[PDB]
């Protein structure tokens, strides 16, 4: 139980960490925008990182989940 | 199904464990990219420097929730 504990407590943290991700992610896009090839590769870089986020996002949730009923 | 919690858990990780590899190396990737901009504003350019430092930190810390959680399911 106190590991169980321990999960759950674990899981919300990375959740926190995606989102805190995601917000600096957006902030860097408005840099982005204030070389062309460079630029044009940095956007799609952000663009495959943001959906790796997400994804990476709803595992952390499930997984918190998990935990949860695995208590 | 009490193992199927345990073997869905244990699944998510080693996918999730692909994701922070795959992004901790986008980023490097995009850091090498902005040295090479030479052509934008110096400033701007930095703060985005920090900015990822940030973010490589946290991806740091996300390795070690993972390395954590895989010792607890283990």
């Amino acid at each position: 139980e106190e590991l169980l504990r321990e999960n759950i407590e674990l899981a919300k943290e990375h959740i926190e960490i995606m989102r805190e991700i995601l917000e600096l992610l957006q902030k860097m896009e408005e840099l982005l925008e204030k070389d062309e090839d460079v630029a044009k590769t940095i956007k799609e870089l952000l663009r495959r990182l943001k959906e790796i986020i997400e994804r990476n996002q709803r595992i952390a949730k499930e997984h918190e989940y998990i935990a949860r009923e695995r208590s | 199904t009490e193992r199927k919690l345990l073997e869905r858990s244990r699944r998510l990780q080693e996918e999730s464990k692909r994701l922070l590899d795959e992004m901790a190396e986008i980023m490097r990737r995009i850091k090498k990219l902005l040295k090479k901009a030479r052509g934008a504003d110096e400033k701007v350019l930095d703060e985005l420097r920090k900015i990822i430092e940030r973010i490589r930190e946290l991806l740091d810390r996300s390795r070690k929730i993972h390395e954590r959680s895989e010792e607890i399911a283990y």
